[PDB]
């Protein structure tokens, strides 16, 4: 019902996105679309 | 007493499941050399 | 009693029927010169020698222009970031030539704007309001600062401020594209979504109260007279507009709280131009739209095109015919 | 009664907790100062130019003099090292107390001292504090007047040789040229206090700073508001942060100006060329390459009848021509050589100029302050290469952004002060609207 | 108590998501608009029919994908996934653009969705259907630029295509080739987006500046109760403060919101009927008296004559790219360049 | 205030959700991926790969220039890059 | 399309030698051309002096011909005018120079193969682009 916290699962939700938007922006620089 | 299948479990599956399938492959995609 | 206080109280009565106020002290004298002298500059101004190349451009009615084409024109690059007043001319034959009327005009104007924001902290004031309709206006100001003012000063010169035109305003956002790339900024990209976002609630609002007014009239007449200046009761259903308005999205994504509903309506257009006019003054600085241009190549490193390379080619052929007679080296610095 | 997202506006009346948040807050500004240091190092490459490296805090320590020889090469890094560790440990003890007196210290201070604790509308106690914090300020300016007279001097674009580091004997005291500078008018040719060029002025302005700082500092410790002032201002916390807001948007904006035109205290060695200087720098390149061609500059018109390469400014000047005359007002020291009381010298220009100045000319027309967003330098039409943006750009655009953004906090803050102060800062009260107790306007 | 009528309970049940019988056609035609974007901009190019990359895949970030027009050479074919230019090959048709037919279709299906749900809803909770109403202007501006415009021209290849850069090279296109900065039409339909963009903040700022103290919290937004009758904030306080400040100012609040719907709504049709003619390139282009004066007097400037030669410097730079199927080749020799640059 | 379906913060912070989808979703993530690095991508959809945007020494767009004979001038292109 | 050896190939000398760079000297070269290089030099053209580009067409004109391998070294540590009039360490960068222009302190001699290299490569791949300037972006 309310087990986990739910300021625990906004934060792990929040470093999740954190995650992948960063891998999205180091590959603009790296591989296709780098301009190298 | 709540239902687990309803109208709304659909449309938001509908959106969620092709979701995360398209952010693995664009994950993926960081990934390709020229 | 004193003549002093009887001046001050008439200043600041609220019972002129314009407030004036002691901002409407600099704002009337400077926005009137600025009036008039914009007026009579649109209307009979000569050519104005807008780029310092000795090749003046024709902005007035009388001249041959119409009111689309018609515009007061920018002050001579040859004068750069001076100021230039009327008694530093030898002769108002010699201000006209080179563009006095546009430095008159956007410095009159910028101090009057600002104090017209500044009047409008003052009558709220007076009359026990709450005090920030003053921090809305700021962002059509700055606006107006950013195109006349800050963009002169990170370029050098008022030449390449806005020129007070409906076509010069084209000329001058076809030239800040091909330098700045601006459509790639992502500053103006949000200034685009304060103001299509902005039609799009003031839409929204307005046909959600209009849908649910209270029967009030007759179908002979306006329902407008359904409702009697300073009634103290509502004039429509929030909770039938909320009840339509929920159920055409879903519950949560619609407001019930009139007073939330109302200061979210503020801020959207408010931060959108704020940060569009922030765009244009930071490109004042040279910090650009993003460049993707060859950002994309195969194998064997042959580039493959994409929009941005599109953009790029039309930003090119304004670049190489813009002010076509006023570079004499390759690089277009500034 | 302030919601969680007004919720620093609970701290008002708790100086205790007040207190705290402006000291973990300072171990914030000391904090990012010493690793912000670090990183820079830890990336910079001697070889290479600091404005090729997106360097903005090397080049503020290499302008104190630290580190740097003549021409403004690197000679030390230990100088940077060494501040950024200072400041990066200095950060630990501010935020040691900033999370003391914010979670255990006594909530407010004026039940343990009446030295420390005070009231926002003691109009004593507040310029008191004030007076304290003007002299600390009037010791800072006089910190850099020691370091340029007795501790090393400071780095000088302007000394002969190239640049160097010279130790400031003579400062300017005449206040006929200290505070002429402060009624220059600020539109070109003039610049206001952006124009200074010259390290002597430099040096005697914070003499000046310091004395007047700590005089008012004393003064303000001594004195209570004499009437007329009392009678003009508002008296409590948020419009005293609403005056202080004010402030530091003027300031930021100056700045912004300051870095953008003066190469002086911003030498172009470090943060690289300014954008008129930029701009002159390729009329100069193209002069000298078609001038040993065989091309006699001074006689060749161009397409407009005005001059290819040189021409006069409205006052009568030789100016380099082209689009760059709006630039006619820069001056550098790669560029005055040149320079007779007539402006450009034709003979000085056919005879005189060196590989260096040819040299720096190219450098800096190739380094002109112009990129993309995403660091690709030059014109916004320019392909994928060259990984530049000037830290004149990056410098000017973000102190612009957070100078407006202060005004705006001061409009807010002033205009919700003045409410506060009389009572109708929550809405109007029904059963006394004052709209409706005045006649209408028609 | 038919079958019929069964359904219509079915379908009109308050749920967390109101379904309709609008919803049979909303919501199968919107999921798959969207779907084909976010599908076409993942994995699909535009090689064949533009010479570009235009996705994910391909190396595009955001602003640069695209879901792309057809090529110059299908026409107006509604390019069905089984006609005679895909003949069933899923993979040929995504070559071909048959996303972009697939989206536009769908969408322009979807829109008409949406407004029959807002009129299904507002009959059903009884309420005047206005919101209806005014998403009439987003219904002219989508079928007049993305239908009305390429059916008028030579193909679907000069619609927009679905994305951030192509629509941004879209407006570039409209300045040299249809100068349409000049148009009445648009301006009036500019006049239109920034007087709502004004209109939306300056009413939001007047009620949240002339609120009645109706609670003792410095956030006023607790001090309101949506079943409460009386006004939250002075309209007689704003009346003087706009009369006094401005000259004029509201005093009918009927008039004040429907005035809101109508700056917009109204601005969006000016512009959708500019369109319309620039589908025919019946375009105001230029000033014939203007082009009289210049032609005989080379001292004869305006701002007007100066973007037009903007506008020929556009077409000649990025037509050969941006129309590859034209085979344009422009030696170097005849292309427009002003001094230097 | 409610039409009977179960709130979401209710479920998001339900074990028994965590359990499902502690599976579904990286299975999904997963899959996508795959969908990738197989290459099997480029040939549901026919994007070119890197090397097979140009013939070696090709300096021409393959594009596509008549209506009903456009599926087989694309595999005409594509033949000429075997 | 793929870097193939054949596009790897470039001339050694002006006797007609050839070499066969590989894929890594060839992203190695590029790296350092811009590094060192591209501030003036992008896209193959010379921002500082237009008339005179990085076309192999170009550089087989020059005095010392310069189209190849050895040319191009050698023009990296002793730079001359395109007649060979004149010797130009003091305003362009070379070895010869590193005191003035620091960033060819830490050049190496294969560095100097590399940048020669991607410089003989690359109007191979790109063609008119290559020294061609905007007309061709
Ligand atoms: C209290 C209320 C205050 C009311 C005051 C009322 C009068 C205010 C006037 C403000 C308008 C100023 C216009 C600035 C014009 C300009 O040339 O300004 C720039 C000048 C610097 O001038 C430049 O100064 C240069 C100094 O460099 C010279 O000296 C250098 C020394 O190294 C170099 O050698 C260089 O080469 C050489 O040229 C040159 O002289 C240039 O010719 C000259 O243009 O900066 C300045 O004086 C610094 C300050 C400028 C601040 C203006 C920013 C305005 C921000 C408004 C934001 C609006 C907010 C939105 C509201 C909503
Ligand atoms: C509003 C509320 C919301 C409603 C939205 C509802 C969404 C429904 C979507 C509508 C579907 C649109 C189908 C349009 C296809 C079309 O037209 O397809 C176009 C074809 C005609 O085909 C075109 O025909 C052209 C002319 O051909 C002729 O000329 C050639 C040159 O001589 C040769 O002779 C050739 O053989 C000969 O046929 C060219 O060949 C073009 O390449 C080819 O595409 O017409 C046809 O299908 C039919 C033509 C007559 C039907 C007219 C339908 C109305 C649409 C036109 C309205 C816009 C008006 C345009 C002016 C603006
Ligand atoms: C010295 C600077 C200073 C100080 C000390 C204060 C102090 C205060 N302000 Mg003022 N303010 C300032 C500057 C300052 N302000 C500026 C520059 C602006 C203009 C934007 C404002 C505008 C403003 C408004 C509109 C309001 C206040 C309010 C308040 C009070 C509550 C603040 C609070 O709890 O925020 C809590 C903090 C937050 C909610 C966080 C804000 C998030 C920001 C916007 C995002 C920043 C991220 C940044 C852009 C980078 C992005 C990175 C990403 C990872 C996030 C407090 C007395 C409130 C008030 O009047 O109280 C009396 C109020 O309503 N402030
Ligand atoms: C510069 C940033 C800054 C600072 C310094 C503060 C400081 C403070 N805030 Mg504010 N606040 C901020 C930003 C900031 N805030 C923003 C962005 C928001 C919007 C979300 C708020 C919203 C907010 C609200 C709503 C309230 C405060 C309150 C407070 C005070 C009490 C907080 C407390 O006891 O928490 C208790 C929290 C903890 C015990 C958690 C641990 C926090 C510790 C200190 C973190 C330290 C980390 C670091 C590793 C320490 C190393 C120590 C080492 C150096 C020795 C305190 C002075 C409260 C107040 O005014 O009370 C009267 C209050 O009600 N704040
Ligand atoms: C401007 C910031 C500031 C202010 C106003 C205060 C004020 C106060 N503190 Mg806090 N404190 C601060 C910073 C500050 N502190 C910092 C940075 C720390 C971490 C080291 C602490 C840690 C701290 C503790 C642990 C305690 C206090 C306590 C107190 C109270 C009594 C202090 C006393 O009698 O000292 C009288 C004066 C002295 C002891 C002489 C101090 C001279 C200093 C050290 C030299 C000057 C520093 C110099 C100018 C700047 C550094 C140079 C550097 C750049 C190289 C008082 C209300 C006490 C309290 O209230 O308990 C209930 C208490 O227990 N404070
Ligand atoms: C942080 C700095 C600071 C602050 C906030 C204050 C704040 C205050 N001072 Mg102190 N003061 C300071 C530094 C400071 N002072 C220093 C360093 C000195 C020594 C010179 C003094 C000397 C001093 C005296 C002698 C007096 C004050 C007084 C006051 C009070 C009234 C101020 C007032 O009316 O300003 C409003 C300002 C004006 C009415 C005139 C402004 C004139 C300027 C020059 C206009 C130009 C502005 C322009 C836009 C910018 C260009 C600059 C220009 C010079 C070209 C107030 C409490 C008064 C008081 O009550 O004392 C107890 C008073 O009589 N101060
Ligand atoms: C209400 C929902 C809806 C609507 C309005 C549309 C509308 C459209 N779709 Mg989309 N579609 C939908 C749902 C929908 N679709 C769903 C759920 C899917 C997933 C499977 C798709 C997948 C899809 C694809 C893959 C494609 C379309 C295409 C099209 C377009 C052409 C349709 C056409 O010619 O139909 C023709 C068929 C009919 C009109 C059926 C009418 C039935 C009549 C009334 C009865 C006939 C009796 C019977 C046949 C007799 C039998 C004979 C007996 C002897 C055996 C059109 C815009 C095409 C497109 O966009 O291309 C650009 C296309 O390629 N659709
Ligand atoms: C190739 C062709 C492809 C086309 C295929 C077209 C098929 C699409 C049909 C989609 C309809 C899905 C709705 C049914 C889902 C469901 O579980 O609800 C019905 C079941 C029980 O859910 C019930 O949910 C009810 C609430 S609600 O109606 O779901 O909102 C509640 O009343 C009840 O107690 C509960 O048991
Ligand atoms: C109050 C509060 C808050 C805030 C907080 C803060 C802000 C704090 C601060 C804090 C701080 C500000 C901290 C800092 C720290 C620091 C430190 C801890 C340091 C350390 C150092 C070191 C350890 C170093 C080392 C080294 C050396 C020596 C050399 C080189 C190398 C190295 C670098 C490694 C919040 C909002 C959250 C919440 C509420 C309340
Ligand atoms: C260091 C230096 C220098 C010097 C400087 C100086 C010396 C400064 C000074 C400065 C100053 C000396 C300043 C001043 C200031 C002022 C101001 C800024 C003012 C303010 C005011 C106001 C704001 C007011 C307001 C009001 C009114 C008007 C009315 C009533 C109300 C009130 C009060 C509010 C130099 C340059 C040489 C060089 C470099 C370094
Ligand atoms: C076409 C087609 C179709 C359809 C399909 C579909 C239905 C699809 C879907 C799909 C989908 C449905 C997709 C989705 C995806 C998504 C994504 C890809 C997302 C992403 C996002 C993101 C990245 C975000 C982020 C963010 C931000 C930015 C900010 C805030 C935070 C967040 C995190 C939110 C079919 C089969 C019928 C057949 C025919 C063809
Ligand atoms: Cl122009
Ligand atoms: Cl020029
Ligand atoms: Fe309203």
């Amino acid at each position: 019902g309310g087990r986990i916290p739910l300021w625990i699962v906004a934060t792990v939700a929040g470093m999740g996105v954190i995650v992948i938007v960063g891998l999205f922006f180091y590959g603009a620089y790296a591989g296709l679309g780098s301009s190298l | 007493s709540y239902p687990i299948f309803t109208v709304r479990w659909v449309a938001v599956h509908t959106l969620a499941v092709p979701t995360i399938f398209f952010l693995g492959a664009i994950a993926a995609m960081q990934f390709i050399q020229r | 009693a004193n003549l002093w206080e009887r001046f001050c109280n008439w200043v600041t009565s609220t019972d002129n029927r314009l407030y004036v106020g002691w901002f409407g002290v600099i704002m009337i004298p400077t926005l009137l010169a600025a009036t008039i002298c914009f007026v009579i500059a649109f209307i009979a101004a000569p050519p104005v020698d807008i780029d310092g190349i000795r090749e003046p451009v024709s902005g007035s009615l009388l001249y041959g222009n119409n009111i689309i084409t018609g515009a007061v024109v920018p002050s001579s690059n040859a004068i750069g970031l001076h100021f230039y007043p009327i008694w530093e001319a030898a002769s108002l034959d010699e201000w006209l030539y080179n563009g006095g009327p546009y430095q008159l005009i956007i410095f009159h104007f910028l101090l009057g704007a600002s104090c017209y924001m500044g009047r409008q902290w003052e009558l709220s004031y007076r009359l026990g309001m709450r005090p920030w309709i003053c921090v809305a206006y700021s962002a059509p100001l700055a606006s107006a600062f950013a195109v006349f003012l800050i963009y002169p000063i990170g370029q050098g010169s008022f030449s390449d401020g806005m020129p007070l035109g409906i076509s010069g305003t084209f000329n001058f956002m076809i030239v800040f594209q091909a330098e700045h790339n601006i459509l790639m900024h992502p500053f103006h990209q949000l200034g685009v979504a304060g103001v299509f976002g902005g039609a799009l609630f003031c839409a929204m609002h307005g046909s959600l109260v209009t849908s649910s007014l209270i029967r009030e009239t007759t179908e002979t007449e306006s329902a407008n007279y359904g409702y009697k200046f300073g009634q103290e009761e509502e004039t429509y259903n929030i909770v039938a507009a909320h009840g339509y308005f929920g159920r055409l999205i879903f519950q949560y994504a619609s407001f019930n709280n009139s007073r939330s509903l109302h200061f979210f309506l503020a801020a959207w257009p408010v931060v959108g131009v704020w940060f569009t006019a922030l765009g244009i003054s930071t490109m004042a600085f040279n910090l650009n739209g993003f460049n993707f241009n060859h950002s994309v190549i195969d194998a064997k490193g042959n580039v493959i095109n994409t929009w941005a390379d599109i953009i790029n080619r039309a930003n090119l052929g304004m670049e190489v015919m813009h002010e076509r007679n006023a570079h004499n080296f390759p690089l277009d610095l500034a | 009664g302030f919601a969680w997202w007004a919720g620093n506006a609970r701290l008002i009346n708790l100086s205790g907790k007040l207190l705290g948040a402006h000291v973990a807050h300072a171990g914030l500004i000391v904090f990012w100062a010493g690793a912000m240091t670090l990183f820079e190092l830890a990336h910079f490459i001697p070889e290479k130019p600091m404005y090729e490296q997106g360097l903005i805090l090397i080049p503020h320590i290499a302008t104190l003099g630290w580190g740097v020889g003549p021409g403004g090469e690197v000679v030390d890094t230990f100088p940077f090292f060494v501040v950024g560790v200072v400041h990066l440990i200095s950060s630990a003890v501010l935020g040691f107390g900033g999370v003391y007196h914010a979670i255990r210290g006594p909530e407010t201070l004026e039940e343990y001292s009446s030295f420390f604790g005070y009231d926002w509308k003691d109009k004593n106690k507040m310029t008191t504090i004030l007076g304290f914090h003007l002299i600390v300020l009037g010791i800072g300016a006089l910190l850099l007047v020691a370091k340029a007279m007795f501790f090393g001097g400071l780095y000088d674009t302007w000394a002969p040789g190239g640049g160097d580091v010279r130790v400031i004997t003579n400062p300017t005291l005449d206040p006929r040229v200290i505070f002429g500078y402060l009624l220059k008018s600020p539109f070109g040719g003039e610049g206001w206090i952006v124009s200074v060029n010259n390290l002597e002025d430099v040096v005697g302005g914070h003499i000046w700073i310091g004395l007047i700082c700590i005089a008012g500092g004393i003064w303000h410790i001594l004195t209570t508001p004499f009437g007329w002032a009392r009678r003009a201002f508002i008296w409590s916390g948020e419009a005293y942060l609403s005056y202080s807001l004010g402030a530091l948007s003027m300031m930021g904006f100056i700045a912004t100006c300051f870095v953008w035109f003066n190469n002086t205290v911003y030498p172009s060695e470090f943060y690289g060329p300014t954008g008129p200087e930029a701009s002159q720098a390729q009329a100069m390149t193209f002069l000298i390459r078609d001038q040993k061609l065989g091309a006699n500059v001074g006689s060749a018109q161009g397409p407009t009848g005005l001059g290819k390469y040189l021409m006069r400014s409205p006052t009568g000047e030789i100016i380099f021509g082209g689009e760059t005359m709006r630039f006619w007002d820069f001056r550098g020291p790669w560029l005055e050589p040149l320079r007779g009381p007539n402006g450009l010298d034709l003979n000085k220009i056919k005879n005189d100029i060196q590989p260096w100045q040819e040299r720096r000319a190219a450098e800096y027309m190739t380094h002109a302050p112009l990129g993309s967003l995403n660091s690709v330098g030059g014109v916004a039409t320019e392909i994928n290469s060259v990984n530049f943006v000037s830290p004149r750009s990056w410098l000017a655009t973000s102190h612009f952004v957070l100078a407006f953004f202060f005004l705006v906090g001061h409009l807010w803050h002033a205009g919700r002060a003045r409410a506060a102060a009389a009572g109708f800062e929550k809405g109007i009260d029904r059963e006394s609207e004052p709209v409706l107790s005045m006649p209408s306007l028609d | 108590r038919g079958w019929f009528d069964i359904l219509d309970d079915w379908l009109k049940r308050d749920r967390f998501v109101f379904v309709g019988w609008s919803g049979i056609l909303l919501f199968p035609c919107a999921y798959l608009a969207l779907g084909g974007w976010l599908t076409g901009t993942t994995f699909v190019t535009s090689w064949y029919t533009h010479g570009l990359a235009s996705s994910y895949l391909e190396g595009c970030n955001f602003l640069t994908v695209a879901v792309s027009t057809p090529a110059n050479s299908m026409g107006h074919s509604l390019l069905l996934l089984w006609g005679p230019e895909a003949q069933g090959d899923f993979t040929r048709w995504c070559q071909l653009g048959g996303l972009w037919t697939f989206i536009a279709l769908h969408g322009a299906f979807g829109l008409i969705g949406f407004m029959l749900r807002q009129f299904e809803i507002a009959r059903l909770v009884g309420v005047r259907p206005y919101n209806a109403i005014a998403f009439s202007a987003p219904i002219a501006v989508f079928v007049s630029v993305f239908l009305i415009y390429p059916l008028g021209q030579s193909s679907w290849f000069f619609a927009p295509s679905f994305g951030v850069a192509a629509i941004f090279r879209f407006l570039l296109f409209f300045q040299g080739f249809h100068n349409w900065t000049l148009n009445p039409f648009h301006m009036m339909g500019v006049a239109g987006v920034l007087g709502g963009a004004l209109l939306c903040a300056i009413h939001g700022a007047t009620v949240e500046n002339t609120l009645f103290q109706d609670g003792e919290g410095a956030s006023t937004f607790r001090a309101f109760n949506p079943t409460q009758a009386e006004e939250t904030y002075s309209m007689v306080t704003a009346n003087r403060f706009w009369s006094q400040i401005f000259g004029i100012a509201f005093s009918n609040k009927r008039w004040l919101h429907f005035f809101m719907l109508f700056v917009p709504v109204t601005g969006l049709w000016m512009s959708a009927i500019g369109v319309v003619g620039l589908a025919l390139n019946l375009r105001s282009y230029d000033f014939i008296s203007q082009e009289i004066r210049a032609a005989e007097d080379p001292e004869f400037e305006t701002f007007y004559t100066k973007n037009l030669l903007l506008n020929e410097g556009i077409r000649a730079w990025m037509a050969p790219q941006d129309q590859p199927h034209e085979n344009f080749v422009f030696p170097e020799e005849v292309l427009p360049r002003g001094n230097a640059l | 205030g409610t039409t009977g379906e179960r709130p979401f913060s209710d479920i998001i912070t339900s074990v028994r959700y965590w359990v499902i989808h502690s599976i579904t979703i990286p299975a999904l993530f997963i899959a996508g991926w795959l969908f990738v690095s197989t290459g099997l991508a480029y040939d549901v959809f026919g994007t070119p790969r890197p090397d097979s945007y140009y013939a070696q020494e090709q300096r021409s767009i393959p594009l596509v220039t008549d209506r009903f004979e456009a599926k087989q001038q694309v595999e005409t292109f594509l033949e000429q890059l075997k | 399309a793929e870097l193939t050896p054949e596009v790897l190939t470039v001339p050694l000398n002006s006797e007609g030698k050839t070499i066969t760079l590989t894929e890594k000297q060839y992203l190695e070269g590029k790296r350092l051309f811009q590094y060192a290089c591209a501030s003036c030099h992008v896209g193959g053209i010379t921002k500082t002096n237009p008339s005179l580009d990085l076309r192999t067409e170009t550089l087989a004109l020059a005095t010392p011909p310069r189209d190849n391998i050895e040319g191009l070294v050698d023009y990296m540590k002793n730079p001359t005018t395109y007649d060979g009039e004149q010797e130009i360490a003091e305003v362009h960068p070379s070895l010869r120079s590193a005191d003035i222009f620091p960033k060819m302190r830490n050049l190496t001699e294969k560095d100097l193969v590399a940048i020669a290299g991607h410089i003989l490569v690359e109007p191979k791949i790109l063609g008119d682009k290559w020294g061609g300037g905007k007309v061709y972006y």
